[PDB]
RNA sequence: AUGCGA
């Protein structure tokens, strides 16, 4: 029952919404592979410009509304580039503009990596024929819009097979029994329930060994040498 | 446990809204996913 | 003649019928017959003209 | 259920699934003697003919995109960017 | 299927609900009464299991439809169960509801206003008003009848307010409110409801001491004695087996006296049907009779195997008729026979008979509810490992399909599949004939079914089928000049003829391997008829997507019959749409073995 | 309750009107115009004659034909209206829209049309031109369209035979031309529509 | 009735023959290949009921099977490990013999008769013959009897001592198998030849005694004071 | 197309007034009557029918058992898989039902 | 490939008021082209080519007053190897109601047939390569079988390599 | 002994013993006596509930049953009066079957022009030899009836009136109408009638007709029928002939000395020579 | 089910 609504939200065939975006970005795995290989795409810039020629499409939508959000939020977000003290005044652009309609509505993680690439490639920008970060960035955004997951894609099933099929190739429970222990039974009784504890930078290794002994359970049996009942 | 779900369904007087892809298969209905996520109509000349 | 491709699934009136006068009947007949003449239905049309003649007085 | 034209908010592009269904249904129509609005240009496969009709957007079909509420947007082929 | 035969009455939803014996009697095509099945070793017993009212048989027409075995859809008869019994399917339920009553008042032993409390919650959850469902608990105040009625007033007012708001706000509708969370809140509520229902170990509304109820498991309920402290307390308030009949007579009255709450207790959504909640819902006063069409014996090649239903049903008729005959024997004793304890034994026959019939009907439902490897009942028919649903609904056999061991072929496209001419001559496409395909179909007809781009059959536009299986070149020649004939019936003037043409180099086909581990393992390939082949030819590039190897692996070839499925098999399922896996998006399709060593050798700087 | 179900039988099986004799000298106004809603299929081949498509498809075979629901022989149709599948066209648009099946190229539509129906009832007094005269019935033809026959059993013994000979009326003169009769029944279980007249009421 | 049971393989009786299943006992000789025909008669099954088991320790090839079950003749699929195959040199005892004379020789060898022994424990070796407990000795006498027994086995002068007797010696072992000298001569023993070096002649060994026996695999690997065969 | 259209696809009768696919029957024809689809729930016993408090003309249909009925002429045909019909076999025994929806009702 | 058949005339053996079915004819009206396959005793000529649809025997039941035949229902043609008349273990049965017919189905090596070395390196025959197109050695021969080397790196069927070099030496 | 068995059980298993004991608990006293009285009242309720169905079997045998037969006269004091001619040949048709011309006609060919049916059967040759007196007119009428039934049986595969008519010799319409109405399942209808009268004879009707035929032979043979020769003559299954004769209630067994002598069959084959007979005390 | 191809 789990599929993509036309609004990009993940709803069940019941109608119950499960996620508001696929992985929170609505990106298709079958597209992503090169979606973050910017330099290569650039070496084949003119070809991709021939695929995603914008002049056919630049007439049907807006390339600024999201870019405007990018200006106010990109400023304040670079101002807030501590985690729980978030830029709560600005949700990500994917919340504020249909990624299919205003080119530039992209995960902030992808936006940031892309800009940082454009800055780190000013020397590639000293190797181009004339390409600029607005023309290349515009192209890569258009790759992003054209890489989005289609309305109605059976992504629930796709997920499920993507977990089953590779699990055929298969101190704590690993592999299939572990996945079973989670996915299949949601067992409140792990076979090897563990809790990882970060120890402060100041915590010496010897203090840590003292604490390791100091926390472990100690049964009376553990100290008993001999019991004689007469 | 098909019969168990049968019992709880009848006792509820449940109505199937025919959403499950499987359930819809049971009734021989175009699946609602993908190409069945929508309907197609036709534009016809009125004059 | 047994299925949808020839016969409507369902027919329902939305109000109580209206009792067309002889003159309204004749005006409909003349307009309908003329529009149809302008196909075994023609034979029923042949009967409609006789009805028209009977709605004229005499076949 | 009628989503106002002023209010249509969905992807201007034809989904792969929408395009697929359109091509099937229109092909099926021509194959059931729907009047072809494009040059047959020799072709005999109704499916490739419907593909020609898509290339010219001569297709006279409309997509009803449903929203899980049940509201829908009636879109012409002649506007949704085919690809 | 034919595209030429549309329907426009599609099912939009499915309501579930209990039948009723009077409904069955009105619809029932017949009552089957005779425990005989066949007679004189070979004849269909009148008004028995194989009465023609239950469908057509042996060239005998359906006595309810007069239709042949190949035509009569069949009709469902019915059995009038002597005494009322217990429905296995709800037996746990009726036991629960039995434990909830008062035996001197015949109400639920739970506080009436608290009950009303429940009814309120279940009404709000018909509309799924969850926040209000939690908000009801706040209504608060020896407790006067004026005060208990004041709680009933505030609660009813609360119902009216939450409804008036939600209906005003359109936050629900006349049709109720239905969501997954509403269902869950119902299961939790109905559970806490049942726990409070169980808490009363004596009546509160009436103070009465209900007996402890014991059960055998599926055929008897017993009514336990009480303690003299409770008995004498009953004086101031002034284990035995009981039949289903007494259970029905008590529970009916209890179920009516608490109909006002139970009305909302037994529906998760608004009872638009104004359905009375009847105790006869858990009991079977009658038994239906399925169509014989669906009760035919399994004859596989020579062996005729009896139907298991015939056997269990004959067991029901024998037991029931014996019990009716015992009822005749007491109707004999019953003049008066003042001291003939002789019946003290036929009365043992009555008790034994009664448990017997109940258990045997149970057996008719579920073998695992009766008392070595007995014929399966409907519960066994529906589940085990397939559940009629899994074995014939969630998966089926299919037509237009072939299976064969695959053989490699590198010279075909990577998107094609090599079809051997046996399969190329035995698979057809239902081609509507036009002015644009008249030439091709006229030639295919000329070839006939036993040649290349040929055709096995011709379906007229009148609906009739004309097989070309044995027609001569002359006969096919005559039909070729008739493929484009004019209309004949205005009933059919809109259609055009169809030709069941062989599969050819322009068709798409859906190849599926064994372990359907992922959707990428079942793709559509473009058909390429290969001469002088007998095995499915496949390009190597696909074998790492099927996880296939020519060791002996066999593949299913599906030929879709429809432009919707053709367009999907040429555009979506097609190999080109499968260059990446959705698991990871790494390409799963590339050259293999020898081609790899060939690239390593050819691309060496040493290669001139 | 048992009167909801009797309300179902009388109120569902109720008859609307009893078409009277015009001026009590004509015929019963069994001809009536009724606006309906029908549900028809549309082939693709009528994409250039869609209103006429529906006509040729469904409405043309319906004329001169009995409909159980309307209770009579369709006298003609008026005002076909395709219900647009998509709102706003003060019903008016150079093109309409229709739902296509999710399996076939066929369309399904709502339609609103006025019907011209011949809705006779039992007891109506009608006049007919004698079709035939056999010793068990009198054949007549209503409007030159509807065949009517009055069988011997429903005829007054006061009628007079003259020999398949000839009938002489109750007055004592042989019948000729037109006959005035009351409708006893209308039969429709076969080939074409049907009827039944009486001379005793 | 035996044609029916033998035609279905559903052997059923009021005692159940002390067997875990009522099917699968019969197989079609399936002569599609002479290899298959001979393969049928050296195939042995662990039984259907262990085929039903979910685990694999039953399927695990154990080293005890050396010389008795084939390490490579095993089907692939559900039966894997369930359908074992006998070694081409394996034999099956079909009779029992001269067990009556073995007590006499043991008594001569120093076994105390169980009425006289009056002792029992892991601290002492129990000499048993076919599940007839005949006596107790020191564990040292356990070893002396085992080896001298093998000498009188390979010898030809003690007819009360059939060549095919299996000499189960169990030495004393910390938490080991409970000690004893369990001889067996009865039916269904699996027996296989090995070459006894001290008398340079063939000797029949079964899988029980093999556990504690040092059998060199070839003459050049015979380790001093270790491999007896 | 695969799990239906090419397997057990059947255009089957359902009662537009009952919503069931197993009460449906072909009514028996007569000297003046063709075969007509009837729903068993939607018919009246010719022995009753208010006859004491009470005809359309065309609501009487006859069974192969010669039984006259009033009504039952409101059922139609819909595309489903034949196994669906197989379900009433078990389910109708199971004391449940289909309310097979359609257009207006 | 041999397929053996039992042709029984005692399907219902039935009470025992009759048991007359006899191989042969009576009405003459049968298609005399059946003699092209079935001898005047109702049994096919041993050696006969049989194809799907061909009559495998002809018999006569007095109840039907008809000469009936058992049709052959198979995917492939065969040849009749033996026809065996069974009167044995019977009390009288002289009417010859049981006949066993053996079919000989020739099986040519064909694309899709499985082949294996003695090393479990199994493969279907992908194609029957033209002799001219095969590779020919300087000894003037072209191999019988070609196995792809790329199978070995996973299988490590090196015993097969030694069998190749041993069979070559041992032939020479 | 069961109790003792229980003791054995007690020793063997605590748990299993518990289960059996539970069974005992389930039984309890079973019929309680006070409970029994209440139950009796319930039985009265059952009386109302009870499916007052009928005699079950007597009614079925009397009425339509495994195969229909002519109406037997259970009170007949002579076998010939069990199935009178009017039961074999309906009164309405019997009054119209006048065979006087057949008795008076000496020429076999002219008699053939008088027969309602002509076929390949030897029956007419067999019965004709014995019908020489006018007193046998009734017997001759029965001969007429077999001929008519034979025409029906051999053409039971005919599915329309005209094709059936093609096999008969201008038989009285009343005979065809009666046979089709009560011994066949007519597909009724004026729609079919405008083209022709179409119909079919189902297997149960075929069984009925065959029973009527055996009834005819039985009457003309004074209720003593040779099984073997009849089966051979009619091309019927031995099991079918036996079953059908038993439906009529005849006793079929090996010939008596008198029967063997009269029929001229070896006494040694008498036990294998099946004869059908009818007696005074009617069959149950 | 026994066995088996993958
Ligand atoms: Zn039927
Ligand atoms: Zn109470
Ligand atoms: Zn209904």
């Amino acid at each position: 029952g789990v599929h993509v609504s036309y609004d990009n939200s993940i709803r069940d065939a019941d109608g119950t919404l499960v996620q508001f975006m696929y992985g929170g970005d609505a990106i298709d795995i079958t597209k992503e592979s090169h979606m973050t290989q910017f330099e290569f795409c650039l070496d084949n810039y003119y070809a991709l410009l021939k695929k995603y020629n914008p002049s056919a499409l630049i007439e049907h939508l807006d390339v600024e509304s999201a870019l405007k959000y990018s200006k106010k939020t990109l400023k304040y977000r670079k101002k807030h580039s501590p985690h729980y003290k978030q830029s709560v005044k600005y949700d990500p652009v994917l919340a504020k503009y249909n990624p299919a309609k205003y080119l530039g509505s992209v995960s902030e993680n992808f936006q940031d990596k892309l800009e940082s690439f454009l800055d780190k490639n000013s020397k590639l920008f000293k190797s181009s024929d004339g390409v600029n970060e607005k023309k290349f960035r515009a192209l890569m955004q258009l790759k992003y819009m054209r890489s989005l997951i289609n309305p109605g894609e059976a992504v629930g099933i796709i997920a499920s097979q993507s977990v089953g099929e590779p699990s055929t190739q298969m101190n704590v429970t690993l592999g299939i029994p572990r996945l079973r222990e989670i996915v299949m039974t949601a067992s409140a009784a792990i076979k090897t329930p563990q809790m990882t504890l970060p120890i402060w930078n100041d915590v010496s290794d010897e203090q840590a060994d003292t604490f390791c002994k100091s926390i472990s359970k100690v049964l009376l049996s553990e100290v008993i040498d001999k019991v004689i009942v007469t | 446990t098909t019969c168990q779900f049968l019992t709880k369904a009848v006792l509820d007087n449940e109505r199937e809204q025919l959403d499950s892809p499987s359930a819809r298969i049971v009734v021989g209905k175009l699946n609602n996913v993908g190409t069945g996520s929508f309907d197609v109509l036709a534009k016809v000349p009125n004059a | 003649t047994a299925t949808t491709l020839n016969t409507p699934v369902v027919i329902h009136a939305t109000q109580l019928p209206q009792h067309v006068s002889t003159d309204e009947v004749l005006q409909f007949l003349e307009s309908f017959i003329d529009e149809k003449e302008n196909t075994n239905l023609s034979s029923s049309i042949s009967q409609l003209k006789r009805i028209q003649r009977d709605f004229k007085g005499l076949p | 259920k009628a989503i106002p034209k002023d209010q249509r908010a969905t992807t201007p592009y034809m989904t792969k699934y929408e395009r697929a269904r359109i091509l099937g249904t229109r092909a099926l129509q021509i194959s059931m003697n729907a009047p072809v609005f494009v040059d047959l240009e020799g072709e005999t496969d109704p499916l490739r003919i419907a593909m020609k009709e898509l290339a010219e957007k001569k297709i006279p079909l409309v997509i009803r995109r449903y929203l899980p509420d049940g509201s829908f947007e009636d879109w012409s082929v002649e506007e949704l960017i085919v690809d | 299927m034919d595209i030429s035969k549309p329907v426009g009455s599609e099912i939009t939803s499915v309501d579930f609900g209990i039948l009723t014996a009077k409904e069955i009697r009105n619809l029932s095509a017949k009552q089957i009464t005779n425990p005989t099945v066949l007679d004189n070793l070979g004849h269909p017993v009148s008004g028995g299991l194989y009465d023609l009212a239950l469908g057509a048989f042996l060239r005998n027409l359906c006595s309810t439809c007069g239709l042949d075995e190949k035509f009569c859809p069949g009709h469902q008869g019915h059995i009038e169960l002597p005494v009322p019994c217990y429905n296995p399917l709800f037996f746990n339920q009726l036991y629960i509801y039995l434990r909830a009553s008062c035996l001197f008042c015949h109400h639920f032993r739970l506080k009436s206003v608290e009950v009303h409390r429940y009814a309120c919650k279940l009404r709000l959850l018909q509309y799924g008003l969850i926040d209000e469902s939690y908000k009801l608990d706040e209504i608060t105040l020896d407790i006067s009848s004026t005060l208990l009625n004041e709680l009933k007033s505030k609660r009813s007012e609360y119902v009216d307010m939450a409804i008036a708001k939600a209906l005003s706000d359109g936050r629900t509708t006349e049709r109720g409110s239905f969501t997954a969370t509403v269902n869950d809140e119902r299961k939790k509520l109905v559970h806490e409801f049942h726990k409070k229902l169980l808490s009363r170990g004596k009546c509160d509304n009436c103070g009465m001491f209900s007996p402890k109820f014991r059960k055998d498991g599926f055929t008897k309920i017993f009514e336990t004695a009480l303690n003299e402290k409770q008995i004498t307390n009953n004086r101031v308030k002034g284990s035995t087996y009981i039949l289903s009949t007494e259970v029905k007579n008590i529970l009916d009255t209890v179920f009516r006296k608490e109909q006002c709450v139970l009305q909302y207790v037994f529906h998760s959504r608004p009872n638009l049907s104004r359905k009375l909640v009847k105790a006869d819902s858990f009991f079977m006063d009658v038994l239906v009779v399925p169509p014989t069409r669906f009760r035919l014996p399994s004859k596989l090649g020579e062996e005729v195997h009896e139907n298991s239903q015939n056997q269990l049903l004959s067991k029901v008729l024998t037991t029931s008729l014996l019990i009716r005959d015992l009822n005749d024997d007491l109707s004999k004793l019953q003049k008066d026979k003042v001291s003939l304890e002789d019946r003290r034994v036929i009365f043992s026959r009555l008790m034994n008979a009664f448990v017997t019939i109940q258990n045997d009907v149970n057996a008719f439902i579920d073998s695992t509810k009766a008392q070595k490897v007995p014929i399966p009942g409907v519960k066994q028919a529906l589940e085990k490992k397939e559940g009629l649903f899994r074995k014939h609904m969630m998966g089926k056999r299919v037509n237009y399909a072939a299976r064969s061991v695959i053989s490699p072929d590198p010279n075909i496209e990577t998107n094609e599949i090599g079809v051997p001419p046996v399969f190329a001559v035995k698979l057809t496409y239902p081609e509507p004939v036009t002015a644009y395909n008249i030439a091709e179909l006229r030639q295919a007809v000329i070839n006939g079914p036993d040649k290349w781009p040929g055709a096995t059959q011709i379906q007229n536009e009148d609906g009739s089928l004309v097989s070309l299986i044995g027609m001569s070149v002359e006969q096919r020649k005559a039909l070729a000049n008739q493929l484009l004939t004019p209309s004949s019936n205005v009933s059919t003037h809109t259609l055009n003829k169809k030709v069941y043409r062989h599969i050819k180099n322009r068709d798409v086909v859906l190849m599926n391997r064994q372990p359907t581990l992922h959707k990428a393992s079942m793709m559509g390939h473009k058909v390429r008829v290969l001469p002088n082949e007998k095995t499915l030819r496949l390009h190597y590039a696909n074998t790492g997507a099927y996880n296939a190897d020519f060791d002996g692996d066999e593949m299913n070839m599906h030929f879709p019959q429809n432009e919707n499925a053709r367009a999907e098999a040429l555009n979506l399922a097609n190999t080109d749409s499968q260059y990446l896996t959705p698991t990871s998006g790494s390409p799963v399709r590339g050259l293999i073995q020898d081609h790899i060593s060939a690239g390593v050798w050819l691309t060496s700087k040493d290669s001139f | 309750n048992e009167n909801r179900e009797t309300a179902r039988f009388i109120k569902k099986h109720k008859k609307q009107v009893t078409n009277p004799i015009d001026e009590k000298n004509g015929t019963s106004n069994c001809i009536v115009r009724v606006p309906i809603a029908l549900y028809v299929s549309l082939a693709p081949m009528y994409l250039e004659n869609p209103l006429q498509g529906v006509m040729k498809q469904h409405l043309n075979p319906l004329v001169m034909k009995y409909n159980n629901k309307v209770g009579g022989v369709v006298l003609g149709y008026e005002g076909l209206k395709i219900l647009d599948a998509d709102p706003l066209s003060k019903e008016d648009t150079s093109e309409k829209l229709i739902k296509i099946t999710p399996d076939t190229p066929f369309g399904f539509t709502w339609c609103h049309v006025n019907l011209y129906v011949w809705q006779p009832q039992v007891g109506d007094v009608l006049e007919g031109y004698i079709f035939i005269q056999s010793a068990s019935h009198i054949g007549l033809l209503i409007h030159d369209a509807f065949n009517a026959s009055i069988k011997k059993n429903n005829i007054p013994v006061d009628w007079t035979f003259v020999h398949l000979g000839h009938w002489v009326d109750s007055n004592g003169e042989p019948i000729d031309g037109k006959l005035r009769f009351t409708v006893r029944n209308v039969h429709t279980t076969g080939r074409v529509v049907s009827v039944d007249g009486t001379l005793i009421s | 009735k035996m044609q029916y049971f033998l035609s279905t393989g559903n052997l059923v009786s009021q005692s159940g023959l002390d067997l875990q299943q009522v099917s699968g006992y019969t197989v079609v000789a399936e002569k599609i290949n002479f290899y298959r025909f001979i393969s049928h008669f050296r195939m042995v099954h662990r039984g259907s009921f262990f085929a039903q088991l979910k685990t694999t320790t039953v399927r695990k090839l154990l080293p005890e099977s050396w010389g008795f079950l084939c390490p490579v003749h095993t089907p692939d699929g559900s039966p894997c490990g369930l359908l074992n195959h006998f070694a081409h040199k394996c034999r099956i005892s079909t009779q029992q013999s001269d067990v009556s004379r073995i007590p006499s020789i043991l008594y001569s060898l120093g076994v105390a008769p169980a009425s006289h022994t009056f002792a029992a424990g892991p601290s002492l070796c129990c000499v048993q013959i076919d599940g007839k407990i005949i006596g107790w000795v020191s564990h040292e006498q356990g070893k002396i009897i085992a080896d001298t027994l093998r000498y009188w086995k390979v010898e030809g002068k003690t007819p009360g001592l059939p060549i095919d007797l299996e000499i189960g010696y169990v030495p004393p072992s910390t938490r080991g198998q409970y000690p004893g000298l369990y001889l067996f001569g009865g039916h269904s023993r699996m027996l296989r030849p090995v070459r006894y070096l001290p008398l340079d002649k063939e000797d029949i060994v079964g899988p029980f005694e093999q556990v504690y026996m040092n059998i060199a695999v070839t003459p050049q690997e015979i380790q001093n004071n270790v491999h007896t065969h | 197309d695969r799990l239906l259209n090419s397997s057990d696809y059947t255009q089957a009768s359902v009662c537009r007034e009952c919503g069931s696919i197993l009460t449906t029957q072909q009514s028996v024809p007569r000297i003046g009557s063709i075969s007509t689809v009837c729903c068993r729930r939607c018919s009246m016993r010719f022995e009753d029918a208010k006859k004491l408090l009470t005809e359309d003309g065309e609501k009487i249909f006859i069974d192969d058992s010669q039984i006259w009925e009033d009504g039952q002429g409101n059922k139609f045909v819909g595309g489903n898989e034949t196994t669906t019909v197989a379900i009433p076999f078990v389910l109708k025994y199971l004391d449940s039902e289909l309310s097979a929806m359609g257009i207006r009702l | 490939m041999y397929k053996t058949e039992k042709v029984d005339l005692a399907l219902n053996r039935n009470r025992g008021d009759p048991i007359t079915q006899h191989f042969g004819f009576g009405n003459d009206e049968w298609p005399k082209e059946w003699l092209e396959k079935l001898d005047e005793d109702g049994l096919p000529y041993i050696g006969t080519y049989v194809e799907e649809g061909d009559p495998i025997c002809a018999y006569f039941d007095d109840t039907l007053n008809k000469t009936k035949i058992k049709t052959y229902h198979s995917s492939e043609p065969a040849y009749i190897e033996e026809v065996n008349l069974i009167g044995d273990e019977s009390n009288k049965f002289q009417e010859l109601q049981t006949v066993s017919i053996k079919y000989r189905i020739r099986r040519t090596p064909q694309i899709g047939d499985k082949f294996s070395s003695r090393h479990g390196q199994k493969g279907v025959c992908s194609r029957k390569w033209p002799t001219i197109d095969m590779p020919f050695s300087e000894t003037g021969i072209q191999p019988d079988i070609i196995i792809n080397p790329h199978a070995f790196p996973s299988r490590m069927t090196i015993g097969m390599f030694v069998e190749s070099l041993a069979g070559k030496a041992g032939a020479l | 002994r069961p109790s003792a068995l229980r003791n054995a059980l007690g020793e063997a298993f605590g748990t299993k013993k518990a289960k059996k004991a539970i069974a005992d608990l389930e039984r309890n006293r079973i019929d309680s006596d006070k409970l029994t009285d209440s139950a009796i009242d319930i039985v009265d309720s059952v009386r109302t509930a009870s499916k007052d169905l009928p005699t079950r079997a007597q009614l079925d045998e009397i009425t339509s049953n495994d195969r229909p037969t002519p109406l037997a006269n259970i009170d007949a004091t002579d076998v010939e009066q069990i199935y009178p001619i009017e039961s074999i040949i309906p009164k309405k048709e019997l009054q119209f079957i006048r065979v006087s011309s057949i008795l008076k006609e000496a020429d076999k060919e002219k008699k053939l022009e008088l027969f309602p049916y002509q076929n390949n059967s030897k029956y007419v040759a067999k019965k004709l030899d014995s019908l020489t007196q006018p007193s046998q007119m009734t017997k001759l009428q029965l001969l007429y009836y077999l001929s008519l039934l034979l025409g029906v049986y051999e053409n039971r595969r005919v599915n329309n009136k005209t094709k059936l008519l093609e096999r008969l010799n201008s038989p009285p319409e009343i005979l065809v109408d009666g046979i089709l109405s009560r011994f066949t399942v007519i597909k009724p209808g004026q729609f079919g009638r405008s083209k022709d009268r179409s119909y079919f004879i189902d297997p149960q009707n075929e069984d009925k007709i065959l029973c009527y035929i055996l009834a005819i032979i039985m009457h003309l043979d004074n209720f003593i029928v040779e099984i073997t020769p009849l089966a051979h003559e009619l091309n019927l299954k031995p099991s079918k002939v036996v079953s059908l004769f038993r439906v009529l209630g005849a006793i079929v067994k090996g010939a008596t000395v008198a029967q063997a002598e009269a029929f001229g069959i070896p006494k040694s084959t008498a036990a294998s020579y099946k004869i059908a007979t009818m007696k005074v005390p009617f069959k149950l």
